[PDB]
């Protein structure tokens, strides 16, 4: 059994909301309301948050109606609207996603629609009707949180509706309503970190994979990293058809990085896993070339350059077909199938090919990994 | 089983008052809508507000909804028995229910008048009040002096003064198990 | 030096507000409102007290012009109206000096004036105009809180303005302008103590003193006590213009009460003033008779009938002049004037001829002294 | 000395804002009334809220007066600097000085309105947003495109179109320090 060598201050925030809970992009929160007089549209709540891109919260009615959506991209918040065909996005107002609590807020005063961060505006857009629409001698009007009721590529301007923010002190349409609050305090995994630091978070637990192409051929990964434990899957490439571990770096025990081709080693380097310092692993593969680096240093191969290229050449034909490209962790293979095979739990940012990997980019992150946040190391 | 687990409560209290009534369901799979049963019929046009949560990965795994009907300003007639229903595919299914009673101070509905009389003539005034909760003592007043010792004791709905030989004043108090709510203050003159 | 034996728990509570604070009946606070345009009042507060008479709160114009007072008799909820000398006052409700807190408001909804206990009304008053008055293209509306602008003797129907209660989550027509809120966290003395037990308590610092007529000529004092001090004055009397202290009863050690005529004991008693439990010291005095029980267990004199009579003659000799009956402790007298003079610390109800002393209705209470209200005796 | 302890601090936001400034002295005896200098010049009619606090045990002791002046829909004029006065005897005495000024988004005064214009025609459009702050520049946009880079580059106040084969809508966006604001979408009906 391996242990926990750095713990990290897993203290969650029973008052809070995680709007990236769910990797499937359905909203973490789905509001109907049916009123019996107009109803002016009011939304405001505390928010947190790193990720520079995702979806806020969708208020309105059917898809091609008349709705509103209240977005962060590049960092900032846009707003886009839908009132019945004719599109619209606007985007201004301060970063957001600067880690630091703030308060949001959408309302329809007057004849505009306006918007503000810390009961100051930013926006005020100009509409001709109002969100909640008259269906059977009664107003309606739905609000999801944390992602929208259709498919992105319905919106008005597609964005990754996946983002990993904080939400508190919400307030919908006027009411303090503890209704969300109170299952919030139920399943922790609705609660947020109370202290959030930067980078991705992986508990050991799952992984997230990509199909990205490699190909001559390429493999540069840059992996600055956090341990959490001596053993662990950083990155890796696998080729599913076969349960086949044709490149893969990772942590072992004594106490070390290594970088591998299927069962095979090719170099290793010793690393201080356990002083929770961020590390940078870094490894540059292609036909001749095989080096792993550590904070800009080297580590003696294991082959031979005679070895070395009954590896590389297998690699390289590896790379010939499909290969998913997995982040902290393998699924089901054989305790043989390479050096390391359990996962990472930790602190870790991947740059794969000069691309930074955003795990709400990838073809499947398991949930319990967090896309733009990590917990603090608990100093003891 | 039922899928509620949570039913609605009860909320008693003046006319006016804006309160709410909340019940809770855990589904499986894309939730129903809830719908609200007032004396066992259907309220079709009414304030709710439906939370939906989904605990699953997916849309199609366990969900918690929770409904909560809003009576804005309670008059009479929202009083009943109130309770959820959700409809599981043909089947349907109701919640436990909860009971909504007007009950506050005395209203009126006839307070002393002014008038203008002529000295040492008699004259009648007035005085009717509704609860609930019932029944509800009259109790009038002269140049603010109670004209009997307590509540439900003395002229009542009706009081009948014989004659006036200078401007005088009457009040109206109106008492229940609530409190009191005193009437204007009518001035009869004096010629 | 004399310690406390049994110290009280003196803890207060920051975010309160004491309305006995000053027994000279002044408000403890006063507010003045000058406004733009027409406004409802509305105040409401959370209310805790044992008191059964007093004053919550003052609000209108001029002593003879139009305003409304919320007050507290028999325990009870009393309302006073002025609209332009036409006098008014109704009582209702439920008991309000339980010693439980609770909440009250008073508002002008409609054309009526509306109170409540804990959200729910019990009285509703009609009247004919509003509290705030046009003066000079404003409209002003002054507020009082625990007294009145004026002299008692002009109310409607007249009343004790003193009031030991508490008060807390305070809104002087809406607004939580923490103004008030400050200040009170600064001055401990407008703070009350967080549990309030019955009785009056004297911290030991000042006294208390009526002018009652003892004239034949009895004196019968009846005083449950919870010391908290070894030694102290209970009851006595006291003549002015020879500083005298014709009768007195005290505390002493070892340990007992101590009856007696100026520098002359009469008679003692043993009692285990260091257990915190309530005792009741009773004297009883008259020409022939000279008794002091303690829980029913009488005392052997110090005297003999004929000494006892060479006093009780001198006794009843400064009865035939006017005569001061303090309670807790004596003005500046010479240390050989009576067997104890320094001041009693703790919790005690004095019952004088058969009439319960009222620390309210004294003609001078030391303001440290709290009329109806002894914190409780922390446990250790 | 001077009797103040606290003097005005700022308020600054958007037109509508409603703010609160406040000063507060401690006097020696039934304390004065306070009033309110904006700009040197005596505000006579302003809503205002004093609270007085009885340090001792008569009326004649040490009190706490705190004096908020307290203005609802924040308009231009309201701008400038205020402070706090009282009059001590024939003397007179003055707070530090608090200043509340206006800033927020663009303010339209001049929006695209709709037109109905002959085929391949010529027309203008107009588009006038005022500040604080300033300087505000425009950016229009056409049938939901910009006409420009960004704001401040290309047509502004007016756009001069030469015509349309088919009708058209235009937009006008207004920037400044504080954000943007766009006006409503105007539409162009061709014949
Ligand atoms: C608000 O969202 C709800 C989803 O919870 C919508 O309800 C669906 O409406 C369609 C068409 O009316 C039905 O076919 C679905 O079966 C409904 N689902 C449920 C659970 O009732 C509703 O239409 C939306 N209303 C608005 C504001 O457009
Ligand atoms: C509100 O309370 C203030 C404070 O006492 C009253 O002001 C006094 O009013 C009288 C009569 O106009 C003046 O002679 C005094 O000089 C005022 N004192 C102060 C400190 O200014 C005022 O009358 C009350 N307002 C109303 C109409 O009830
Ligand atoms: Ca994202
Ligand atoms: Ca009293
Ligand atoms: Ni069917
Ligand atoms: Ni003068």
């Amino acid at each position: 059994d391996i242990l926990p060598c750095v713990p990290f201050s897993v203290a969650k925030s029973v008052k809070s909301l995680y709007l990236g809970r769910m990797f499937s992009g359905t909203p973490v929160i789905r509001l109907r309301f049916k009123r019996l007089q107009p109803t002016r549209l009011v939304a405001e709540f505390d928010f947190r948050t790193f990720d520079p891109e995702g979806i806020l919260l969708f208020a309105g009615g059917h898809q091609d109606s008349t709705w509103i959506v209240l977005a962060l991209r590049a960092g900032r918040l846009e707003l886009q609207l839908r009132y019945n065909g004719v599109g619209r996005v606007t985007s201004s107002g301060p970063v957001i996603n600067h880690g630091m609590w703030q308060t949001i807020s959408v309302e329809e005063l007057a004849r505009n629609l306006v918007i503000k961060v810390n009961r100051d505006a930013v926006m005020k857009i100009a509409v001709a009707g109002d969100l909640f629409q008259p269906e059977r001698g009664l107003y309606h009007l739905n609000l999801t949180v944390g992602g929208i009721p259709f498919h992105e590529k319905d919106l008005v301007q597609p964005i990754n509706p996946r983002l990993d923010g904080c939400m508190r002190s919400w307030n919908w349409l006027n009411g303090e309503d503890t209704t969300i609050q109170e299952t919030v305090k139920v399943n922790t995994r609705m609660q947020c970190f109370s202290v959030t630091e930067r980078g991705s978070f992986y508990p050991g637990s799952g992984f997230a994979f990509y199909s990205l192409d490699y190909m001559t051929w390429e493999v540069e990964v840059v992996a600055h990293i956090r341990p959490a434990a001596d053993t662990g899957v950083l990155f890796a490439l696998w080729a599913p058809d076969l349960r086949a571990v044709p490149l893969s770096v990772a942590l072992v025990d004594k106490q070390l990085v290594v970088l591998a081709v299927e069962h095979t080693a090719l170099a290793l380097m010793e690393i201080k896993v356990c002083d929770g310092q961020e590390h940078v692993v870094t490894v540059s593969l292609r036909d001749g070339e095989a080096t792993l680096e550590v904070d800009g240093t080297r580590g003696q191969s294991e082959v031979s350059a005679a070895q070395l290229q009954e590896r590389l050449a297998v690699l390289e034909r590896h790379l010939r077909s499909p290969v998913l490209t997995f982040a902290g962790g393998l699924p089901d293979v054989p305790v043989t199938s390479a050096p390391v095979t359990a996962f990472y739990r930790g602190c870790m940012t991947l740059e794969v090919n000069r691309r930074l990997l955003d795990l709400d980019e990838a073809a499947y992150k398991h949930s319990d990994i967090t896309a733009h946040s990590c917990p603090p190391v608990e100093p003891a | 089983e039922s899928p509620f687990v949570g039913n609605p409560g009860n909320i008693t209290g003046a006319r006016g008052l804006t309160g709410t009534l909340r019940c809770q369901l855990q589904v499986q799979g894309e939730p129903p809508e809830v719908h609200w049963l007032r004396d066992g019929q259907i309220l079709e046009l009414a304030d709710s507000t439906q939370t939906q949560v989904p605990l699953g990965e997916d849309e199609q795994d366990d969900w918690i909804v929770v409904s909560q009907l809003r009576i804005t300003s309670l008059q009479l007639s929202d009083t009943g028995q109130y309770q959820c229903l959700v409809f599981l595919g043909h089947q349907t299914f109701v919640s436990q229910p909860g009971y909504v009673g007007l009950e506050g101070l005395p209203y009126f509905l006839e307070e002393p008048e002014d008038r203008t009389v002529a000295a040492n003539t008699p004259f009648n005034l007035s005085c009717q009040a509704q609860g609930p909760p019932e029944p509800v003592d009259l109790l009038w007043l002269q140049d603010a002096v109670p004209l009997a010792t307590a509540p439900g004791h003395g002229p009542q709905r009706s009081l009948h003064v014989p004659g006036l030989n200078k401007t005088s004043s009457f009040s109206c108090e109106a008492h229940n198990a609530k409190g009191v709510t005193t009437s204007r203050t009518a001035t009869i003159t004096v010629l």
